[PDB]
RNA sequence: GGUAGCUAAUACCGCAUAACGUCGCAAGACCAAAGAGGGGGACCUUCGGGCCUCUUGCCAUCGGAUGUGCCCAGAUGGGAUUAGCUAGUAGGUGGGGUAACGGCUCACCUAGGCGACGAUCCCUAGCUGGUCUGAGAGGAUGACCAGCCACACUGGAACUGAGACACGGUCCAGACUCCUACGGGAGGCAGCAGUGGGGAAUAUUGCACAAUGGGCGCAAGCCUGAUGCAGCCAUGCCGCGUGUAUGAAGAAGGCCUUCGGGUUGUAAAGUACUUUCAGCGGGGAGGAAGGGAGUAAAGUUAAUACCUUUGCUCAUUGACGUUACCCGCAGAAGAAGCACCGGCUAACUCCGUGCCAGCAGCCGCGGUAAUACGGAGGGUGCAAGCGUUAAUCGGAAUUACUG
């Protein structure tokens, strides 16, 4: 609308793509892990989750899944491979 | 927001000399003082309680040049102001620079006092007042224009001034033209037919 | 009585209604006027009152004295309803403002010409 | 095209204009127009007026100061309006012998020359006085504005003007020939409802609208006030019965015209 | 040949006067075509050339019965800018058209070849001359 | 972020601005943290004209607070130990 | 706008590196970032600038301050001619979720949860500090001002980001409207001002960022209808003037009169006198503080440069603005209206009229001497206002808790 930092909305459409994937890639990884565990492979889960450790954490700092939001889900995770594994 | 009018007409209502026309000789009379003051002036008006009861303040404005919107408030004052509101309103009424002026004999009539105050002709402690109405505190020292000083119409109004009542808390002078408010009137040092339960009793429903 | 009741059921003021109520609450209104006619007062005064049915803006149609003597209204006419009653004809609590919009005010009158919508005719 | 030809081959480019000062060249620079016309409003929403300005000489451009040399007040320039054929266009800057338009609020007139600074008045523009009739009563049984604001804004135009009484109704209108019918139809156009007729009216002048020294003319806004009125714009007119009655009113003298000024 | 000088001397502001109903308001929707403002064009009072294209006659009323008052327009035409005005025929209708005459340099008369010179054609010539 | 600034209470032509502790992002006369002096931009040649709880003001500026350029001009102009 | 291609960064992304952080009882796993300026002795190397340095910026962890979320309780209109309300409803366990607790979500499991201390349902309504009234208790109310909340064409949704579910952002749908070369596009004044419309009625399409305050910027500065001013309106509150003195058996004229006179009335005249305020003319505070150019500081430094700092000098910084205010000129000169007068109610007669015309807040006036109608004289009351109407509290102990 008329008012310079329309820019301001293109600009935000490019991060909102860029975030989208980041996020998205986010989560799938993730997946693999509670997959895992509805699977049973114990081996595999940690597999699944040490490679996601990381990718968590990283997307945190950059600010996106935001602080102890990743805490929960590294957590919460820990919590259940070994809950009966 | 002046009377502007046969002066005398009211005295004659207000059956009572409200010093309209002092200047030179006073104590009314050559007017028919009391028995006309209308067209059926001759009448004997038997008052009701409310007729009286108004008839006073509405005296003490006429004797004074103050009217009803200003006169209200000045109540509203004496009533927040502690003690008998009767005299606090008096001393409100006193305490006007229009009053202090003809008060000290700087002035004919209060109707004289005020077309100097009001032509920028008076000071207090210093600054002129151009405002009719302002409230003289105590140790303030109004003073005829060091300018306009001694004319053709102020001069003759110390020559009666100094032949009347002569109040007490103030300290005149003649030359200096120029006086001091002393100390506020007590109720002791003033009056005639004035009455303050009649005034103060109007202002109450 | 009790407090103990008054505690129960709480006293309750009685709400007022104003002698005229053709709306808003409002100093006047605005009103086409439906017909100019004139009536009889009550029982024990007699003449013919001027009075006029008038549509009002806000949709209440309603009787309303005109004051002084002779008027300029009639058929469509517009004018300004004020509010007051008039105890001798019933029905008619309200007064048309002499000298507002269509409304002529009193030819010649001098006392109190506020009302009845007069200009100082001439000093 | 032939006579578009002829008129761009022979036709005059801006002349100058005469004034009571000297002869203004097209040529100088330092604004000068002049208003001529404060065209029939209607508008698109507003009252506009918009005068019509000639620009006699000068270049315009849109944050300038100006000086209404009339009033005498300096006034600054920012929605000037240029009228790509009978509607109103944001706006440019203008040269000589273009035309212009402005702003009314009872601030302009007609003839009311616009300059940089150089007090001066533009000796053209006709003006000339009304006929007369009427009484608008307006059906729609009022209001009352719209039927009066429309009145009270045909009227800064050129065209007709009002005639309002000390009777607040009766409402005269004066009257540029005998075509009061644009005013009935701007009674039901431009942007006011009303519907509106007419009448015979005790009315030959026209009137002639006066003004002078004060005191002398407070006993006459009052001896002859049956019998005086006022006009939109707020002052200020006489309006006769008859030619004679005309004569004596003025005789009762000596303050003043005649007076008409559009 | 500054760029001011030559601003002004590449204008033109004019008139078109005549008796009622000789052409004026036609002959000026037409002088727009020729200076590419109206890409089509019309009649009057919508008429006989159909397509809800008149115009240019400002108002209203004019549309209903036939012109009121004057138009005022600015095109291009050839090496100039044409500033255009559209001047009423009706005796007690202008007024105004003689005002308008106060700004313009110049004139042109139409006049009904049909008709010869009529009422108000004969009146303003005189108001011409006197400029 | 708090600032100390000032807030025009004074009244047409003769102001009475008045130094307050508030989150900036508020209106000049808005939501304040404190009160914390005054400044009489008018006065007179007399008894006064100024006041400000100095020891308040570096207590606010010591959590991290920024005064206004013309809060500033008061602070110090007023000197500070005399 | 669409395809293809080229290019930089404090844009984007790995890698390195990691604890006082995150996961884990521990062991151990895993995460970050940015540079850009003003300069300058060495030496200077591939003499771009590396390097020294101060300045500003980036990361990570723990804090401070602010701001915001979230929770409980009590209180916060009327209606019982509204008596029952509720399936995610009430709780539990378990995943998920959120920044965070939580039914917030879902799965399964108990069968609960609320309600006459008025739920539910209708009607109304932004809440508060406060405001008007009142002796108070209360009643009424919530414009302007400040705090909280909510909405920004109607309905819906998320995105971006510290923070939005976003007045002058985005997407969808709806109603409307505008442009269009017809294929397609565009917009939301409950921001300032302004138009229409409605109404008894509510303002200029004004000036300026000079002050205060906000956003960006190292800074100057830029942006700012916030703000500061102005315009319009007696709408109010508060001031002030329209003259002050003197003046007669007391004019004419008007008014009543039993005609002898009374009264308007010191009123006017006349005589002296004063000029505020307006009108014309001069002089001229404060709102101004800071910034912009040069000089010194055991400031830091390798450095007298740069930067900061504090004093110092110069030129300068306003919208209001023909400012406020001061001083002269002239001359009572330019400025009084409105309601009322039978009673409550301060204030009276003549005439006209005649239960007509008409007044009236209530009682009540008018059918032949109307202090009540209308006019006139006179009188009373307010005064640039006065009146009417409307509305709230009072009087109303007339919803009475006080009572
Ligand atoms: N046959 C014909 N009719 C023409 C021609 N030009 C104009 N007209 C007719 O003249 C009639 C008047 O047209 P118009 O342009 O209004 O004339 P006018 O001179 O503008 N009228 P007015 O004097 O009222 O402004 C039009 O309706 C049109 O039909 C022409 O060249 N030929
Ligand atoms: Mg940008
Ligand atoms: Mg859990
Ligand atoms: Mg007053
Ligand atoms: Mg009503
Ligand atoms: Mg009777
Ligand atoms: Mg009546
Ligand atoms: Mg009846
Ligand atoms: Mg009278
Ligand atoms: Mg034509
Ligand atoms: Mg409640
Ligand atoms: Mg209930
Ligand atoms: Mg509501
Ligand atoms: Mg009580
Ligand atoms: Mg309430
Ligand atoms: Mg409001
Ligand atoms: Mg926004
Ligand atoms: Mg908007
Ligand atoms: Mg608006
Ligand atoms: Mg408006
Ligand atoms: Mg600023
Ligand atoms: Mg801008
Ligand atoms: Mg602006
Ligand atoms: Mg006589
Ligand atoms: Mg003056
Ligand atoms: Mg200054
Ligand atoms: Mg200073
Ligand atoms: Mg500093
Ligand atoms: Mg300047
Ligand atoms: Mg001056
Ligand atoms: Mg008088
Ligand atoms: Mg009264
Ligand atoms: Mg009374
Ligand atoms: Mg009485
Ligand atoms: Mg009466
Ligand atoms: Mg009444
Ligand atoms: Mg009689
Ligand atoms: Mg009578
Ligand atoms: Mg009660």
């Amino acid at each position: 609308n008329i008012k310079s930092a329309k820019k301001r909305a293109i600009q935000s459409e490019k991060a909102r793509k860029h975030n989208a994937s980041r996020r998205s890639m986010m989560r799938t990884f993730i997946k693999k892990v509670y997959a895992a565990i509805e699977a049973g492979d114990k081996a595999a889960a940690q597999k699944a989750f040490n490679e996601m450790q990381p990718i968590v954490d990283r997307q945190a700092a950059k600010g996106l899944i935001h602080k102890n939001k990743a805490a929960r889900h590294k957590a919460n995770l820990t919590a259940q491979i070994n809950k009966l594994a | 927001a002046r009377y502007l009018g046969p002066k005398l007409k009211l005295s004659r209502r207000e059956g009572t000399d409200l010093f309209l026309k002092s200047g030179v000789r006073a104590i009314d009379t050559k007017c028919k003082i009391e028995q006309a003051p209308g067209q059926h002036g001759a009448r004997k008006p038997r008052l009701s309680d409310y007729g009286v009861q108004l008839r006073e303040k509405q005296k003490v404005r006429r004797i004074y040049g103050v009217l009803e919107r200003q006169f209200r408030n000045y109540y509203k004052e004496a009533a927040r102001l502690k003690g008998n509101t009767g005299e606090n309103l008096l001393a409100l009424l006193e305490g006007r620079l229009d009053n202090v002026v003809y008060r000290m004999g700087f002035g004919a009539t209060r109707a004289e006092a005020r077309q100097l105050v009001s032509h920028k002709a008076i000071m207090v402690n210093g600054r002129v007042v151009n405002i009719a109405s302002y409230q003289v505190s105590p140790n303030d020292v109004v003073s005829i224009r060091e300018k306009a000083k001694k004319q053709s119409r102020v001069k003759a109004a110390l020559e009666l001034a100094e032949q009347r009542e002569k109040p007490t808390w103030l300290e005149v002078d003649a030359g200096k033209m120029e006086g001091t408010f002393k100390r506020k009137p007590e109720r002791s040092d003033l009056s005639a037919d004035i009455n303050e339960h009649l005034i103060v009793e109007l202002y109450s429903k | 009585a009790t407090v103990n009741q008054l505690v129960r059921k709480p006293r309750a003021r009685k709400v007022a209604k104003s002698n005229v109520p053709a709306l808003e609450a409002c100093p006047q209104k605005r009103g086409v006027c439906t017909r100019v006619y004139t009536t009889t007062p009550k029982k024990p005064n007699s003449a013919l009152r001027k009075v006029c049915r008038v549509r009002l803006t806000n949709g209440f149609e309603v009787t309303s004295y005109i004051g002084g003597e002779g008027h300029n209204l009639q058929e469509h006419s517009v004018i300004l309803i004020r509010g007051g009653r008039v105890k001798d004809l019933p029905g008619v609590r309200y007064h048309t403002v002499r000298g507002a919009l269509d409304c002529s005010g009193v030819k010649d009158r001098k006392q109190a010409r506020s009302k009845y919508g007069v200009k100082r005719p001439k000093a | 095209d032939h006579m578009l030809d002829g008129l761009v081959e022979w036709a005059p480019a801006p002349m100058p204009r005469q004034t009571d000062t000297r002869t203004v060249e097209a040529s100088e620079d330092k604004f000068t127009g002049f208003v001529f016309k404060i065209q029939a409003n209607m508008d698109p929403k507003h009252r506009d007026r918009v005068a019509f300005m000639r620009v006699v000489s000068g270049k315009y451009e849109k944050g300038m100061k100006l000086r209404q040399v009339r009033t005498a007040k300096d006034v600054v320039i920012s929605d000037a309006l240029t009228f790509m054929a009978g509607d109103r266009s944001h706006v440019e800057e203008a040269y000589p012998g273009d035309i212009l338009g402005l702003h009314n609020h009872g601030t302009i007139q007609i003839g009311d020359t616009f300059t940089q600074g150089e007090m001066m008045k533009f000796t053209g523009i006709p003006n000339f006085a009304p006929e007369l009739f009427r009484r608008i009563r307006l059906k729609d049984p009022l209001k009352q504005k719209q039927l009066l604001k429309g009145l009270v804004q045909l009227s800064e135009e050129g065209a007709v003007q009002v005639f309002r009484p000390i009777s607040n109704n009766d409402l005269i209108v004066g009257a540029v020939g005998v075509l009061q019918f644009d005013v009935v139809v701007a009674r039901l156009k431009s942007e006011y409802n009303v519907e509106a007729v007419y009448e015979s009216v005790n009315v030959a002048t026209a009137r002639w609208v006066e003004c002078a020294d004060a005191k002398k003319f407070e006993e006459f806004k009052r001896k002859n006030e049956s019998q005086l009125a006022l006009d939109g714009g707020d002052n200020l007119a006489y309006i006769a019965t008859s030619m004679v009655n005309l004569r004596l009113a003025q005789e009762r003298y000596p303050d003043v015209q005649f007076h008409q000024t559009r | 040949l500054s760029p001011y000088l030559q601003e002004v001397a590449k204008r033109r502001t004019f008139a078109i006067i005549s008796h009622p109903d000789a052409g004026k308001t036609t002959i000026t929707e037409k002088v727009l075509l020729f200076g590419q403002a109206i890409q089509t064009a019309g009649t009057v009072k919508g008429r006989g050339s159909n397509q809800h294209a008149k115009s240019d006659w400002m108002e209203m009323e004019k549309q209903r019965g036939i012109s009121i008052t004057t138009s005022v327009m600015q095109f291009p035409y050839h090496d100039c800018l044409v500033n255009l005005l559209d001047t009423p025929g009706h005796e007690d209708f202008s007024e105004d058209t003689y005002r308008t005459l106060t700004a313009v340099d110049c004139c042109l008369m139409v006049i009904d070849a049909a008709k010869g010179v009529e009422d108000r054609t004969r009146k303003l010539m005189e108001v011409t001359r006197l400029r | 972020m708090v600032t100390i600034r000032l807030a025009r209470h004074g009244a047409k032509k003769r102001p009475f601005y008045q130094v307050v502790v508030a989150d900036s992002r508020n209106a000049r006369n808005g939501r304040f943290i404190e009160r914390v002096g005054f400044f009489n931009p008018i006065a007179s040649e007399k008894e006064e004209g100024t006041r400000l709880d100095l020891d308040r003001i570096a207590h606010w500026v010591g959590q991290g607070a920024t005064i206004s350029d013309r809060v500033a001009a008061l602070i110090k102009e007023v000197n500070k130990a005399a």
